[PDB]
RNA sequence: UUUAAAAAUUUUAAAAUAAUU
RNA sequence: AUAUAUAUAUAUUAAUAUAUAUAUAU
RNA sequence: AUAUAUAUAUAUAAAAUUAUUUUAAUAUAUAUAUAU
């Protein structure tokens, strides 16, 4: 009963976007940190995939009325893309499912972290009271 | 107790086996009452083993 | 020196000196209210206290850590608590407070939480968060008042200043040490002087709506404020009730011990135990004499009904004979250090010997020097505590035991090894016979329990709507509405045209908090349950009410408690028989899925399957679903509304519950938790819980006794035992009786032995029993040594007043009911009644005045029900205080006064040439309004609460609203064609004897005024109250009301004292003894009450059930307008449909109120005179019937006969006899009638015509 | 030939006070 | 001059937290 | 990206047993009687 959620789903959307073009066709909604209080960068929280029409439709969604304390700490992790550990405690209310619709194929599990591609330095960790915020490419 | 009253047939000598005071009506009882008509049923039943 | 310059007159007046009158009362008042703190606590100064109430303070109560080390934050970001020792210790802290004050702009010594904290806090520091919860939580804790303690302190030192008393019974000035051997007084000056030091400002902080201020001085700690109100407690005790001064001692050193160590209500909470372990539950470890009552139990026990007759002397072989109480006791005062006071109560106990009047007093004061504080801690520590207790279930019920699923469920095999067995069989034919009864199957009876549930009170309306959100299913809204927003009455007209299939995903949403402290226990916990949630939980609850009310049929719920659970401990407590209490810890956590609700929900949902085959139960439909109970078998099987309900119910059983919490005492905590503890806000809570209780208790007796053990003495002691006999319980606590057999009192270790195996039987499916077992009665909070009530003054603090949240108190006049209310708990507790009286006149003064001034004159304090001391130049002290509330009871002290009432009046001017009937030749019309009793007696009668008006919500939404809370009402098409065949028969027939005749289209009506005055009143509201009390102060009065001058014209006759109904030497309650007079003497004279009298003329014409909307007084004046002018049955049938009833059924109504004639219907409805509270424990109906006779003493005269068609005037005449008797001090004595002024005829005839105009 | 018994029903729906689970 | 009741007539319906927009400064 | 003032809106606190007290004009006008 757990497994065939698990699969089903990805192979059906495998037909619909087995060729389209990935940036078109691709999503994330993370924990929004301003540029400032670097003394941006989100934690993802979901992978959305469907199809471009789809995803146009999920991009003016209001994905903001979500809260949560995020906690960046100044951990290194051994995998490849440099990215620093972080925490996250929803406050109010979970993300119902009825925003991801059931026309796209989302992800139901996920690790919390941050990514730090510019100006290598981890400094002292703190916590910033984050914001959801969908973030796709140009698409 | 089954088993027991079953295997103490061939000990009829050392030991003999009787039905526990407690199966008895309370208070000698009394054939208004439809427990104690259930208890005498339940007696007469177990006795003859 | 000061307060007797201030008032000398007001000391004089209330201590039964000078006659008592209004000029006195608002000088006082005005006295009261231009006053100060700094007066207060100079006052204070000028005691010179004794040496007695010295006492060494230990000087650890000042210098305190900082509260930073007490606490810390969870991996969740939740700030709480660091236990230190045991997982209790979650209450507040005892720490510095000065450190985190600013200073007030005015008053410069006081000063509240620095803004830069709270500030800090809020954007999401640690430290910030941790200090301003911990200065909430101390302020919270400091709240827990019902107004400043310097107020009650100076009507302490007003009603003392007058000195001992003059007792009109025994002839002599009672002997209570004065205030200079008062030692919480002298505690709390000092207190208040060390704390204060040179800073002139004396107040350690004060009271005020908002918060308090704390006063900035490094001597101050957060224990400070629950230590002066316990001290304020115990000197008003001390002072009013007459404990002796050597216990008091021992009060205020446990109270210090508590303020000097870690946290002050951890301390008091591990600490609650010592006076009764050492006092109550160890009486009597050799008799030698004194009197218990000798009640006799009627035999179809089931009932309740009882017979006094007499009392027995005791004797040597009733000696307690239950397992001694020492090394446990002493093993607690050693841990705590509290081994000189323990040590102290054990000593002093041993030497009582003799059950008497003494020795229930010394219980009595032993109990009343318990600290009576309202325990305070944050809401995250109560949840975390709390909920997270889960049951222990050593023996569960063996997987194999269990067919396949139906649905959700799964059944008992028939041949389990379990003790669930039982309980199944139980909850089974309960169902059955439930679900048999052709009543439950009506649109009426279906109605009626779905508006059990819509109140006006918060039902977590959100996660509800943003539950059904997660669906794509609208909600109306009703922008613009004055109502209040989170009330189940919002939630019912949101959810009128919604499916079951759309609103059932509701059931799963979550629960919101409440929360709410206590005397001597940790702060309550609450969950209120949403509509969807309440509705589907319908069969559980109505199964329950089958269990308690006709198959198991042990419990005291729905019956009264003064008439019968009193006399239910005086017999389970009087010597040959015994009592065991029986209660279970932790009762919402132990009742889960695994032992209790899957047993019972197959149980139910079983049950239930026989005649409820295909049919719709409250607006549910008749799904179906495949089972496989049957090996081998798997087939779709149709199922019922009734069955479909359990099926959603047992898909949340299972998964438990989750609560939301956000408290408003610590920022950053909105987290949410789950748990499995039963709710305790569902309807079906308080049924279930009994319910399973004794089942279990009657399971065991029946089944599990037996069954392991071996000695004769126990078996027989288990087979002579049985629920319905011996056994009663209501929700989680219990009882026990054991009755005594011929060779005395059974034997104790027999007993013990059977309570041990009742503790093991709990602990194989969950439950923990506390059983008790040493010689006295316990039954919801009531105490029983011998026969021989025992208050708990503990239990009752004059100054406590509980807020568990931090809105603002009511503004004044709100104040006045509670200050009654104080009153009232003295007088059901037995107190000094010349010392309490006094205190009371006292403390009504103090809250009588506040800002274009508007006063109360006494004369409406007097019409609550205070009674007079001094008036009019009569006797002191000659009314008690069983005089009632209102125009009986101003008729009952004015007849026993009337002649000097008039002579007075005579002789100070007031004279005119008028013989009135009642007052003679003195105008009482002129002085009455001079000295301000028409003023008081007419403005007692107003409201003092914000009517809360409509605030003109527009035409269009409200129609809406009320629309879809109809359409919520009548669902189904029954109910419809019901009320619209009665509105058309009406049109038909009854159109122009009413003209807006009720009917089921007025309820929704009622909802929506119901919804408006939950919100919160406005300034008009406040102004108009203000302004309209004034304005009914300042008329000139003719009159009373028209029926206090219809009482006025029968006098009546003292003539004889009735034989007495109780033995002059037994202790029936403690602290009612010949010390105090009057008490006594009504107690002794009337004797107490075992018999059952209740509604003297309830009676209406509607005698059927209908929604919780309607109203009784609406249906019941149209079928009286519809049964006086004699229209045909027709209009009355109409009628009845429309009020929602079956035709057959109306038509029964009919002719019922077509019987009975109405002559005694508008009589009940056009006066109200019932039995004052305060008669609750006498038995007023035998002197109703036999003691207060209509026919005068020396035969007829003419005058006081009454016709024959006027039978209602003897109730009014019995009534005025009764009340007049009761009023006065002294014993109850015969009262006959004297004379009538016009005639019997005449007073029938005014009764008549207004009992006509209706 | 005149008088008189009169009905003791409910579970009374909501709002305030107090006690309890 | 005021109020009460009598018949009729008339109008009439009754604390903590969060989000959004305006403005000023950085 | 933020702070302050303003305006608007929103969310939060239950069930049961017991006893007591209160819940048929809203207002005015004419004719009637009465009291102050
Ligand atoms: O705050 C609650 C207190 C209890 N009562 C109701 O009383 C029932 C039992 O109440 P509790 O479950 O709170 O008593 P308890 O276990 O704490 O007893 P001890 O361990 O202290 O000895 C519950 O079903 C609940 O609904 C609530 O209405 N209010
Ligand atoms: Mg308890
Ligand atoms: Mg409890």
């Amino acid at each position: 009963s757990l497994l065939r959620l698990l699969i089903c789903p990805w192979l059906h959307m495998e037909k619909l976007i087995g060729e389209a073009d990935p940036a078109s066709t691709s999503a994330e909604i993370g924990w929004h940190v301003p540029r400032e209080q670097l003394m941006d960068g989100f934690i993802p929280y979901v992978s959305i995939r469907a199809p471009r029409l789809v995803i146009e439709e999920l991009m003016e969604k209001n994905w903001g009325q979500y809260h949560a304390q995020v906690i960046v700490t100044d951990q290194l992790v051994v995998g490849e893309p440099r990215r620093v550990s972080a925490k996250a405690v929803i406050k109010g209310n979970h993300l119902p499912v009825k925003l991801i619709s059931r026309f796209a194929c989302f992800t139901l599990t996920s690790k919390y972290e941050m990514r730090l591609p510019c100006g290598h330095s981890t400094g002292r960790g703190a916590a910033y009271n984050a914001r959801l915020a969908f973030r796709s490419d140009l698409a | 107790s089954f088993r027991v009253a079953l295997a103490g047939w061939l000990y009829n000598g050392v030991v003999t086996t009787v039905i526990d005071d407690s199966s008895y009506p309370k208070d000698g009882g009394s054939v208004t009452s439809l427990e104690n008509l259930w208890d005498f049923f339940i007696l007469a039943l177990a006795l003859p083993l | 020196s000061m307060i007797l310059t201030q008032f000398g007159p007001f000391i004089e007046s209330i201590s039964g000196i000078t006659d008592q009158s209004n000029d006195v009362f608002e000088n006082a008042a005005k006295a009261f209210s231009m006053f100060t703190r700094s007066d207060v606590y100079k006052a204070l100064d000028e005691i010179p206290f004794s040496e007695d109430a010295m006492l060494p303070i230990p000087p650890t109560i000042y210098t305190k850590p900082s509260h930073d080390s007490y606490y810390y934050i969870d991996a969740l970001n939740r700030v709480r608590r660091k236990t230190y020792q045991g997982p209790d210790d979650v209450y507040v802290p005892n720490c510095s407070i000065v450190e985190l004050l600013e200073p007030h702009e005015t008053l410069t010594s006081y000063g509240r939480l620095s803004e830069a904290i709270e500030n800090r806090a809020k954007d999401g520091d640690s430290q910030a968060r941790i200090a301003t919860t911990y200065g909430r939580i101390a302020e919270s804790q400091a709240r827990q008042i019902k107004a400043p303690l310097e107020k009650f302190v100076l009507a302490l030192l007003v009603a003392e200043a007058g000195g001992s008393l003059y007792d009109p019974v025994l002839q002599k000035y009672d002997e209570i040490p004065g205030l200079s051997h008062n030692c919480p007084l002298w505690c709390f000056r000092e207190i208040c002087r060390h704390i204060s030091g040179p800073l002139p400002d004396r107040a350690p902080y004060l009271y005020l709506s908002a918060g308090v201020f704390w006063l900035m001085s490094p001597r101050m700690t957060s224990a400070i404020p629950p230590l002066l109100s316990d001290l304020v407690n115990l000197a008003i005790l001390q002072q009013t009730a007459g404990l002796d001064p050597s216990l008091v001692r021992l009060g205020v050193q446990i109270c210090l011990h508590a303020a000097a160590s870690s946290s002050y209500a951890w301390f008091i909470l591990k600490t609650k135990s010592i006076f009764p372990q050492n006092t109550l539950h160890s009486m009597y470890e050799s008799l030698e004499g004194g009197y218990c009552p000798n009640l006799e139990w009627l035999e179809p026990r089931s009932d309740y009904k009882f017979m006094y007759m007499g009392a027995m002397p005791l004797s040597t072989k009733y000696a307690r004979s239950a397992p001694s109480n020492d090394k446990k006791a002493r093993e607690l005062g050693e841990k705590y250090g509290l081994s000189s006071v323990v040590s102290e109560l054990r000593r002093r106990t041993k030497t009582y010997s003799k059950h008497d009047f003494t020795s229930v007093r010394y219980i009595r004061d032993a109990m009343a020097c318990t600290s009576g504080i309202f325990l305070v801690r944050t809401p995250t520590e109560t949840v975390l505590q709390e909920y997270t207790q889960s049951p222990e279930i050593k023996v569960p019920i063996p997987q194999k035991d269990w067919t396949g699923p139906i649905g959700e469920i799964r059944i008992l095999k028939d041949t389990t090894s379990s003790i669930a067995r039982y309980l199944y069989r139980t909850w089974y034919l309960a169902a059955a016979r439930m679900a048999a009864q052709p009543r439950t199957w009506d649109p009426l009876f279906q109605a009626i329990m779905r508006s059990q549930y819509v109140t006006a009170r918060g039902g977590s309306g959100a996660t509800l709507r943003e539950s059904l959100y997660a669906i794509n299913v609208s909600l109306p809204d009703f922008k613009g509405l004055p109502v209040k927003a989170a009330t189940k009455i919002f939630q019912a007209a949101q959810l009128a045209n919604l499916p079951f299939s759309h609103t059932s995903v509701a059931i799963l949403a979550d629960t919101s908090m409440g929360l709410r402290n206590q005397v001597q226990r940790r702060p309550r916990s609450i969950m209120p349950l949403n509509v969807p949630q309440q509705q589907v939980s319908a069969p559980h609850t109505l199964t329950a009410d089958y269990i308690n009310y006709h198959m198991n049929l042990s419990t005291t719920s729905g019956s009264a408690v003064i008439e019968k659970v009193i006399p239910l401990g005086v017999y389970a407590s009087s010597p040959p028989n015994q009592s065991i209490n029986i209660d279970i810890s932790a009762c919402d956590a132990s009742i889960t899925w695994d032992f209790f609700l899957s047993v019972i929900m197959a149980a139910i949902h079983e049950g239930v399957a026989s005649s409820s085959i295909g049919k719709p139960f409250m607006g549910v439909p008749a799904s179906i679903v495949n089972d496989e109970s049957v090996v081998g078998v798997r087939a779709a099987r149709p199922i019922s509304g009734m069955q479909n309900m359990i099926q959603h119910l047992s898909k949340l059983y299972k998964r438990g519950f989750s609560y939301r919490v956000n408290d408003s005492f610590s920022p950053g905590n909105d987290f949410t938790h789950m748990t499995t503890t039963f709710p305790s806000g569902s309807t079906a809570t308080s049924t279930e819980h009994t319910a399973n209780n004794s089942t279990m208790m009657e399971t065991f007796l029946t089944v599990w006794g037996p069954e392991h053990t071996d000695d004769p003495d126990v078996l027989r002691l288990m087979k002579s035992l049985t629920i319905q006999r011996n056994y009663v319980c209501q929700g989680d606590d219990g009882l026990m009786i054991i009755d005594g057999n011929t060779a005395g009192k059974v034997n104790s270790e027999t007993i013990q032995k059977m309570l041990e195996l009742i503790s093991k039987y709990g602990e194989e499916f969950g439950w923990k029993y506390d059983i008790a077992y040493d010689g006295t009665a316990e039954y919801l909070k009531l105490y029983f040594i011998f026969g021989c009530r025992i208050p708990n003054l503990s239990r009752h603090p004059i100054v406590g007043k509980e807020r568990a949240n931090s809105s603002a108190e009511e503004p004044w006049p709100a104040i006045l009911d509670q200050i009654m209310g104080i009153f009232f708990n003295g007088v059901h507790d037995g107190l000094q009644w010349q010392r309490w009286i006094r205190y009371s006149w006292a403390l009504c003064c103090a809250f009588s005045r506040q800002r274009g001034y508007l006063q109360y004159p006494m004369w409406s304090f007097v019409y609550w029900g205070l009674p007079l001391v001094k008036v009019f130049g009569s006797d002191p002290w000659i009314f008690s205080w069983y005089m009632p509330t209102g125009d009986l009871g101003m008729y009952s002290w004015i007849s026993l006064i009337r002649p000097l009432m008039t002579r007075w009046m005579v002789a100070n001017g007031y004279v005119t040439d008028k013989c009135s009937p009642v007052f003679g030749n003195a105008d009482y019309r002129k002085c009455f309004n001079e000295l301000k009793l028409y003023q008081g007696y007419y403005m007692a009668q107003l409201p003092r609460n914000p009517k809360k008006s409509g605030r003109a919500a527009p035409r269009e939404v409200r129609e809406q609203f009320t629309q879809a809370l109809s359409d919520y009402l009548m669902q189904n098409p029954e109910l419809k064609s019901r009320v619209l065949r009665g509105r058309s028969e009406w049109e038909k027939y009854g159109a122009g004897i009413i003209h807006n005749p009720p009917s089921l289209f007025d309820v929704p009506h009622k909802w929506y005024q119901g919804a408006q005055e939950a919100a919160t009143a406005t300034r008009e509201e406040l102004a108009e109250m203000d302004e309209t009390l004034m304005r009914a102060r300042k008329h000139s009065y003719s009159s009373f009301s028209k029926l206090l001058e219809a009482y006025l014209l029968v006098k009546w006759r003292m003539c004889e004292a009735r034989e007495p109904s109780v033995d002059l030497r037994l202790p029936l309650c403690a602290g009612i003894d010949p010390l105090n007079s009057d008490p006594f003497l009504k107690m002794v004279s009337v004797g107490p009450m075992l018999q059952s009298t209740r509604k003297y003329f309830a009676q209406t014409l509607f005698m059927a059930k209908t929604v919780s909307g309607l109203d009784v007084n609406a249906i019941d004046s149209a079928l009286l307008r519809l049964r006086t002018l004699g229209a045909d049955k027709k209009a009355l049938t109409a009628q009845l449909l429309m009020v929602g009833l079956q035709e057959s059924e109306a038509d029964a109504l009919a002719g019922k109120i077509m019987l009975q004639d109405v002559n005694t219907v508008q009589l009940a409805r056009v006066v109200n005179l019932a039995v004052p509270d305060t008669w609750m424990s006498l038995d007023f109906d035998t002197m109703f019937k036999h003691h207060v006779k209509l026919l005068p003493k020396d035969g007829r005269h003419l005058n006081t006969d009454i016709p024959p068609r006027m039978g209602w005037l003897r109730a009014i005449l019995r009534f005025l006899g009764a009340g007049m008797a009761m009023t006065a001090t002294g014993v109850a004595v015969d009262i006959y009638l004297e004379d009538i002024h016009g005639g019997g005829r005449s007073l029938g005839q005014r009764f008549m015509t207004w009992m006509r105009q209706e």
